[PDB]
């Protein structure tokens, strides 16, 4: 998983800080980490997590 | 005549380094999430800070 910078004030090459806000790209398949609104069936108030943009 | 020059200090020789932020230098402020320049100027009489879109 690629790490990258969700603000404009961090840039590629800077040290991730703990609290700072990050997208995680898979390296293959090229979509950031999505967590969806579809709640699942087998368990009531649980979302989704997928790869999309 | 009899004048006298009183040398008062504004700023070192240690503290003039071009690294650092000093008193009095010219810079401006841009905002890295909106991609703006802090601006300001007279709209309707009266001065006003804003960011101007470009």
């Amino acid at each position: 998983l690629f790490i990258q910078p969700f603000w404009k004030l961090r840039s590629n090459g800077d040290n991730v800080v703990v609290g700072d806000k990050v997208i995680l790209n898979p390296v293959n398949a090229g979509q950031p980490l999505h967590a969806s609104n579809y709640e699942l069936s087998d368990n009531a108030g649980c979302k989704e997590v997928n790869s999309v943009n | 005549c009899n004048t006298s020059w009183k040398i008062n200090l504004f700023m070192q020789f240690r503290d003039h380094l071009e690294e650092v932020l000093k008193g009095g230098d010219v810079v401006r402020l841009f905002h890295a999430e909106q991609e703006k320049f802090l601006t300001c100027d007279e709209y309707k009489g009266k001065l006003q800070v804003f960011l101007r879109t470009t």
